[PDB]
Formats: structure tokens, sequence, C-alpha cells
RNA sequence: UGAGUAGCGAAAGACGGGUGAGAAUCCCGUCCACCGAUUGACUAAGGUUUCCAGAGGAAGGCUCGUCCGCUCUGGGUUAGUCGGGUCCUAAGCUGAGGCCGACAGGCGUAGGCGAUGGAUAACAGGUUGAUAUUCCUGUACCACCUAUAAUCGUUUUAAUCGAUGGGGGGACGCAGUAGGAUAGGCGAAGCGUGCGAUUGGAUUGCACGUCUAAGCAGUAAGGCUGAGUAUUAGGCAAAUCCGGUACUCGUUAAGGCUGAGCUGUGAUGGGGAGAAGACAUUGUGUCUUCGAGUCGUUGAUUUCACACUGCCGAGAAAAGCCUCUAGAUAGAAAAUAGGUGCCCGUACCGCAAACCGACACAGGUAGUCAAGAUGAGAAUUCUAAGGUGAGCGAGCGAACUCUCGUUAAGGAACUCGGCAAAAUGACCCCGUAACUUCGGGAGAAGGGGUGCUCUUUAGGGUUAACGCCCAGAAGAGCCGCAGUGAAUAGGCCCAAGCGACUGUUUAUCAAAAACACAGGUCUCUGCUAAACCGUAAGGUGAUGUAUAGGGGCUGACGCCUGCCCGGU
RNA sequence: CUACCCUUGGUCAGGUUGAAGUUCAGGUAACACUGAAUGGAGGACCGAACCGACUUACGUUGAAAAGUGAGCGGAUGAACU
């Protein structure tokens, strides 16, 4: 799964990096393409408005399927590919009626794999269901907040979420997050967790590679001056030199929570993180 | 050295020309000055 | 609007080559386009005409005294006659 | 006033002959010198007439001026095919209705605009003072139109057109070698053309040339690719097209798609080192005829070609194009002949005296081409093609300042400090320590060799061979103070502090131990996420979803990171 | 002009080192493993173009309102344009 580099030179030196055995076809299908132009951080002012974000490798968007909404008719795995937009592998799968679609790759599909969407579904990886249809203690990713719109949650490199228990309307899940919370029981999920799962360990290893994934460098706080951030100024180096380490837009930034009060999701969370 | 200026038509034109002044409430104000105090050049 | 299309003969020493190469020279008018200058040659001087090129020439800076100002714009065309000859005197 | 003072802005000129009122400074000539990965040839921006011819010499020109990018007068830019428009879209801009907002207005959908990218039909020669793929000559190609048409169709059609729809295609990164070609280079007792020395010698001696496009027809190094037939939960309807599926045959082949180049033709034409005739008030000023094109070798940074192989960071769009139907309608056209084909740019400068720098300014300015000897090379030195002698000079050869060369004995005694300088420097061979993260340290260090002649002799590429090219080994000799005989080309070592490292920074007194960094950790954030911009709408985050995103601190790696929660 | 960014293009003589992987041979009960060859990695090495700006002399009513000479660093990349 990971490759280690030698210590060819000091960029190399404790470089690791994924090898790729998954990965069954080096390029997409052309006609799930789209063209993804950087926004650098920059929105539609023109402004920065997160830092960090720029450069970085050229990328072309794969239309991902979320929704799984087509049900009662096979698909058939033809390969696991890379995916630049996303930490999982993506599988490009061809349905009995000749249409084409990428899922997320969840851990274990193979090519020749076939998985189905609906109801009537078995609980096998790769498979979409109605969280009312999936039994208790399933392991699942690709879960949807609203009936139809399509996953959103557990779709990261290796995420799962496992199904506690069904209320009436809700069931009641555990993301990766840890956090138990309630979801509609007619949102979707995909059996099983995310592939890729070695994703976390690799070593970046030098900082052009983090310029090619498109990361400009974080500039800290303590070392700008009184106008730039609240850290700044000082001679020499010095601590914090307040109650609160603060952000660069004066909030303090160290347990501080930002969840906003009465949301409509705080009666749907059971227990927090 | 390289210096301030470096002209360029396009540019010149679409930042300081008549139609650009004309699409704004701003630069319509600097064409009025200008006729005002009897330019020979408006833009 | 022939007559206004072809405003004057052009006689210069390579007007006059061009003449000996039955090429003739006319500043016409700056709007028109060749084939116009074309049917308006055909029409005011009988002629058939092989082919007609065209060119325009910018105001030219120009001083008297201290006055400066520009010549007029030009548009100059040079046509070619298949059949006839044109005599400009 | 300073004062006839500082300065006259990188440099090599000399003389002869002209011209003129006047000449170091203008013109012509000879010789000399300078650049030549260029001071040469193109060309995009930018400038905008500075271009050409004739005339001039107030002012401008750092001197002069008979001259000029100056002044006067008159001229000069030619396109169906080159670049742009009548084609396409990217970022971005704009935006009917729409959303938002005291006003002003902001945002934004459909739709438009928008090259720096996609598509797209012409080449060679000749010609002027000034334009030329634009004019002329020759020979092409593209679209459209008209007439005549071998032939096919004639209303479910079936000849033909065909979507504003579907599908294919266009269509793409980076690195790495290998190969086929071609351009270019080089050689030749192949051929052709000149010349044949007076300074001692020679006369198979010396010098020069040794080509020709698009188009059309054929061919083919290489690259890629199974094909056929049935059927159909998909491609908004349809589809014979695409996708899926099944079967038959096939699979180091055949067929299909691509493809540099080559051959012929184009072309008894053009060009051509030159020769012979002439004409001419003297004529380098022009007319007619004639004039060779070979073989070998080397060989691309061009092309086949983002082809092939490998890799992770996973590499535009849309149209042109092809195809499918939905639809359309009696008519369609291989060929032949004739015809039509607009607008804009086109001059000149363009590593510069014409652009940006107030200057005829030692700066800056994207891209293309770029020969010989040497060499690994686009380095180095000298030359070619081509261009240039720099817009003040003449003397003198003091101090002093600058730039350069050398230096007895000594050799860091200088100095804040070896600052500067000196030394090292190429290629081959021998040889090379601590330490180390096992990569390195390393060109460690420290040594040896290097020219020329001749003899003998293992090879490799290309060829029937000869021949051409590359490239060693051994021995014997010769010369000098010295053989990478010039130029270009590391000084080395032992230790310590700091930062892991490659990077980044105070444009214009600081390049660092500062920033960043890969890694560590804390913390926020369950998605209309948190954070951020905005009054809002609308956005960035993200077409992402806790292996994710924001913020704080630390800063590779190794071993580690103790006690205190009273205060904030 | 300059900072960062967006889209679309361009450039980087020549030489060197020799990662992973693979093949062959040996080796093993089988693997480890050893050698050779192959292979062509790298914010890798030397060095022009190009980018930069460490030292120093010169210049300081400059040739230049930041330059020039000689040395200097990077030069397939977080490159330059
Ligand atoms: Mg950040
Ligand atoms: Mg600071
Ligand atoms: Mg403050
Ligand atoms: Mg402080
Ligand atoms: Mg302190
Ligand atoms: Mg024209
Ligand atoms: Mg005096
Ligand atoms: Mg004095
Ligand atoms: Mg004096
Ligand atoms: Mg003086
Ligand atoms: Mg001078
Ligand atoms: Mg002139
Ligand atoms: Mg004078
Ligand atoms: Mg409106
Ligand atoms: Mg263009
Ligand atoms: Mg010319
Ligand atoms: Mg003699
Ligand atoms: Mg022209
Ligand atoms: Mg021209
Ligand atoms: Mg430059
Ligand atoms: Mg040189
Ligand atoms: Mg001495
Ligand atoms: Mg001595
Ligand atoms: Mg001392
Ligand atoms: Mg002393
Ligand atoms: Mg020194
Ligand atoms: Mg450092
Ligand atoms: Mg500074
Ligand atoms: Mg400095
Ligand atoms: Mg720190
Ligand atoms: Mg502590
Ligand atoms: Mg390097
Ligand atoms: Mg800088
Ligand atoms: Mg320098
Ligand atoms: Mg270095
Ligand atoms: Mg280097």
């Amino acid at each position: 799964a990971i490759k280690k580099y030698k210590p060819i030179t000091n960029g190399r030196r404790n470089m690791t990096s994924l090898d790729f055995a998954e990965i069954t076809k080096t390029t997409p299908e052309k006609s799930l393409l789209k063209p993804l132009p950087k926004k650098a951080g920059r929105n539609n002012q023109g402004k920065l408005t997160v830092r960090h974000h720029g450069g970085g490798h050229k990328r072309q968007y794969r239309v991902i399927d979320f929704k799984r909404n087509k049900d009662g008719i096979n698909a058939k795995v033809d390969s696991i590919q890379y995916d630049p937009n996303r930490s999982a592998n993506i599988a490009l799968v061809v349905y009995a009626d000749g249409e084409k679609r990428y899922i997320i790759a969840p851990k274990g599909l193979e090519v020749g794999q076939i998985v189905e969407s609906g109801a009537e579904a078995d609980i096998k990886v790769g498979n979409a269901l109605p969280l009312q249809n999936i039994p208790v203690g399933t392991v699942v990713h690709n879960i949807e907040l609203k009936p139809g719109k399509g996953g959103q949650i557990a779709r990261s490199a290796g995420a799962s979420a496992q199904v506690l228990g069904k209320e009436g309307k809700y069931v009641l899940i555990r993301l990766r997050s840890g956090e138990v919370r309630m979801i509609l029981s007619t949102c979707r999920a995909t059996i099983g967790q995310v592939g890729n799962l070695q994703h976390e360990l690799v070593n970046v290893g030098k900082a052009g590679r983090s310029r090619w994934k498109g990361i400009r460098p974080t500039v800290r706080g303590s070392v700008m001056n009184p106008n730039d951030h609240p850290h700044g100024g000082g001679e020499g180096r010095a601590p914090i030199g307040r109650p609160s380490p603060m952000s660069p837009w004066g909030k303090p930034t160290l347990g501080k929570k930002t969840r906003r009060g009465k949301k409509s999701s705080d009666k749907l969370i059971v227990r927090g993180r | 050295v390289k210096r301030t200026y470096q002209p360029n038509k396009r540019k010149h034109s679409k930042v300081h020309g008549f139609r650009k002044r004309m699409s704004t409430k701003n630069g319509r104000k600097v064409l009025a000055r200008r006729r005002r105090k009897g330019r020979k050049v408006l833009s | 609007e022939a007559r206004d299309i072809l405003k004057r003969p052009v006689i210069t020493e390579k007007s006059s080559e061009a003449m000996a190469e039955d090429k003739y020279t006319f500043d016409v008018d700056t709007r028109v386009n060749k084939t116009q200058v074309k049917m308006a040659v055909e029409e005011i001087f009988n002629v058939k005409v092989a082919s007609v090129n065209i060119m325009n020439y910018k105001p030219k800076k120009k001083r008297m005294g201290r006055y400066q100002g520009y010549t007029n714009k030009r548009r100059k065309a040079i046509v070619t006659l298949k059949e006839g000859s044109i005599d400009l005197f």
C-alpha cells in the first residue's frame, strides 16, 4: 500500500506515497468529465476570503453519482480509478442498460463485481439502500441528509459510519467523528467503508509537493506586525502575550466553540463528538 | 531598469477609453467635468 | 454614384509606370469597396476591368507656420483593365 | 559669479581621390581594425511617416558639417489563400426577465462579448528609389454561382438534404531514452568554372560552383487498432449511430486508421560558379546565346511525435469535422466550360539614435533563425554570412585618481577581518579519512600523465569492395624553459555556534540565525459546516464532507517533553 | 510599476550521478538473500542561455533618481517568462 522512498536527496528523505495498486485504469471516462478552473480561495468579488489556496496541478472534475437513485438494475464495476478532486478512489460502474457512472470506491470493491440500489438490494459492499432497509450494526458510507439530495456524509478515504438503532421516522447513526445523530430513514447510504485507507499515512515529504496540491504557505501570527495580526509585534520572539490565542480576525481560537445556536439539527444530534 | 509605463493600446483604451468612461456613473461625471472645463481631449 | 465613387486620377511616377502596364490609379471615396470601384470604372469609362487593388493612406502630419494639422486620409485604388483603355488627358 | 573652468556618454583608424565659400567630421576607393548564440537575419508589442527621391544648413546634432532619424518639396504601403473580421470558445467582462439594496447601485439566469489557445484554401521565381506569399511570370488550391452533363430519383418515398436534438471526434500533463527520416556540416583525382604565380620552391597547383517550391500521382521507416452478426430497462422523442449484452471467426497474421520522408511530375521552365557576342558621347549599364548538379561521410535542439515507455501532482473549452435519426422534398451530379470572391493591417524602426527610461542616455524589451576551426557544448579563441569603426579632435607622455601588467629578499609581519589580489581550474589514470539518516561525506584529500614524428598492431559504424568516419594499445625517436605551450574551466583542510534540507525576504544601506517548509500537537467544524468577503443578495470554503475544512503554536530526523488548574 | 491570483502560451547548450522496478545467474523446502545486467528516479550534481543579487572596486552636479567591471547563487523546479 505505502511505498517509502530511499533518501537519495534531503527532499525525498522520509517521503512516502501510495503505490496505487488498487487503481486498475489510469485514464478517466471522457464523457463524465467537466472543467474545474481554480478559485485560489477568491470569491465572487475577486477577493481572497480563504487563505492558503492557489496554484497546484490542473484537474478535471469527474461527475460522481452520490445519489445512487438508479434502482433495480445491476451495475458491473468496470474499473477503479484515481480522482484528483477527493481522497477516495472512484469506481466506474456499467449498468445493465449500458449507462455508465462513477461512484465512490468502497474498500474491497473489485473489478467485475455487481452493485445495486433500492429497497430490495442485498446488504453487500457497494449496494445503496434507504436507512429504513439497512440493518442495525451495519457499516455504511455516502449517507444522505435529505432524501434524494445525494450522499454528503462519510465520503473521504476510509470514512464510514455505523447504524445504531431505528426510531420512528429517524435512524440513529454513529459518524466517523464520534457524533451520534439521527438521520431521516428515507435517506440512503452505501454499504461498507470508503476505500483508500492508507491515504492519511502518506508523508508528503517536501514543500513543493504541497504546492503541487495547491496549498500556499501558512505564515504564523507571531511573526507578523500588530496591524497584521493580534499576535504581531513584540521585540524578538514573544509568547502569545494575552489571555487567549487569537485568529487573524481577532477571535479566540483555542477551545472557543463556534457552532451556532438555535439550529434545526440540535434536536437530531444525540451526542456530540 | 524596467520603468513604470509600458504602453499597450488595448489596455489604454479598455481602462481609460470613451466607452469605459460612459459605462459608469462616475465615468460620465469625468466626461462632464472635462467638457465643462472645455478640454479638447475627453478620453 | 460612380462619379462620386471615383474622386480623381493619381498622376505620379509610379502611377505612370502602372499606366504603362494598363493599370490606372484613382483616389476614391474612403467608404467604398473594391467592387464598387470596379463597377464605377466600368460605368464611366466603358472598359472591362480585370481586377482592382485598393489601399488606405493615413492622415499625414503637415505644418504651415505655427499651425499643426493633418492632411485628409486617402483611399487609393489601382484598376487593371482587361479590355480597352482610359485617356486621362 | 564660479570660468573659458567641469564636461563633450564604453571603441581604431590611415591615406588617396571627389565635392564645396568652407572638410579630422560629407561622398567614393584601398588598407587596417571590431562583433559574429552576433554589433548579423526575421518578427510580436510599442512608436506613428521616423520610410524614398530631390533640395537646404537658421535652430536641433554635446565639435564640425558640404551630412542627418533635422528643415523644405514631391512621393511611397496593392492579398479569396499572410495576421484579424464575415468561425470557435477560456479566464474575465456584460447581462433580458430575476434576487438584493436609503439613493446611487450590487449580484446574477438565459444570452452575448472576449486570444495568449482550437479551426481555416498558394507556392517558386522575377521586379522598384521606396511594397511584395499582396505587383508580374509560371503553376495551384478553397468557397460560391451559371450552363451542359455520363449516371441515379421521382411522394410510406429513399436519389438527395438533414437538425438549434443524440453520439463520436476535436481533446491536450511531466519525464526518459531508443529509433526512421530530413535540414545542415564535411570530404572527394566525380563533374563544372576561373586562374597558372617571379620572393627561394612547386605546378594533380590554387580558388570558386555543384540547385529548383506548392500542387498533383504514387510509394512507405514508424505508430495505433480484432472484425462480423443478432438483440436492447440507457443516450429527455427517435435512431440503422453510441453504450450494454450474446454468439461466430480471428489473434507473432489479414484488414482498417495514421505517418515523417522518398520517387515522378510540376520543369525542353526557373535559378546558376561562369563563357561568348554585342550595343553604347569612356562606361560595372543593359540585351541575345551558351553553362555542370555526382559519390561518400556526418547528422540534428527539425520532423515522425505526447508517438512509445514510465510516473503522480492525474494533465481547457467550444466550433470546424464525422455519424445518427426526428424531420424535409424530385430532384440530385461524377465530370466539362465559363464566371464571382468584401473589410481591416501591410511603409519604416523594432537588444533600438525611431520602443520604456525628460537626452541621438553604458539600463530594460516576448519569440524565431544562427555557418567554419576547437570542443561535451549555444562554453572558449579566431573567422564566415552579414554588419560596424561608435558625432569632438590634435599634442604632451608631470603630480594625483582610475583601469591593467610585472617585481629582489621575505610571505599575512597588513587589517576589525587575508578586504582585494594571488593561487586552484580542462581531460585521462592511480588513490581517497572521521562521521553517517548508509543516500552520502567525494572532484574528499594526495599523486602521475598531457606536444610532435615514425613503426607495429585489437577494434567499431557505413559499404560488393575501394573508400569515408570513429577510436584504441605497444615500441622507438625528436624539440623547448615550458606540450589542456593561447583562451575558457574547483583552492584545499581541521574545528565551533545557528538553521535540518531545496526555497523566501526589507524594488532602492539588512539575504540572515528572519519567513516558508515536510513532520508534531492543540483547537474549532455534522454540512445552508466552521472560518472568511459582503448592508444584503451572492460568494469563497467545495462542485469538498471529519483519512475533510479553518485557526493557534511548534518546525526534518533521533531521544525526549517534568511539577502547578490558586489567578486569567 | 509592484504583490498574490486566474486562463492560455513559451523557454531551460552540454556534461554527470544512477532510486524504485525488472531480467539472468547463484541460493532456499519455500522465502529472505547475493552478484551482474537492465532501468532512468531526484525541490540530485557540474555548467551556458535565463533568473537572481553575496563581496568588492568604480561611479556619487553619474553613462544610470540604484548602474558598470570583476568575482558570486539558482539553473527540471516551491523554475523562469
Ligand atoms: Mg490554512
Ligand atoms: Mg517581523
Ligand atoms: Mg491589535
Ligand atoms: Mg504579542
Ligand atoms: Mg525576549
Ligand atoms: Mg489590402
Ligand atoms: Mg585655458
Ligand atoms: Mg577653478
Ligand atoms: Mg583643470
Ligand atoms: Mg578636461
Ligand atoms: Mg562619444
Ligand atoms: Mg532617410
Ligand atoms: Mg554645431
Ligand atoms: Mg435589468
Ligand atoms: Mg491567436
Ligand atoms: Mg523595404
Ligand atoms: Mg622564383
Ligand atoms: Mg508590406
Ligand atoms: Mg515591411
Ligand atoms: Mg529578459
Ligand atoms: Mg562567445
Ligand atoms: Mg616579490
Ligand atoms: Mg621572487
Ligand atoms: Mg596580525
Ligand atoms: Mg598590526
Ligand atoms: Mg576575497
Ligand atoms: Mg536555512
Ligand atoms: Mg535593500
Ligand atoms: Mg544586499
Ligand atoms: Mg519557531
Ligand atoms: Mg510543557
Ligand atoms: Mg538541482
Ligand atoms: Mg528580490
Ligand atoms: Mg555581474
Ligand atoms: Mg548548490
Ligand atoms: Mg549549476
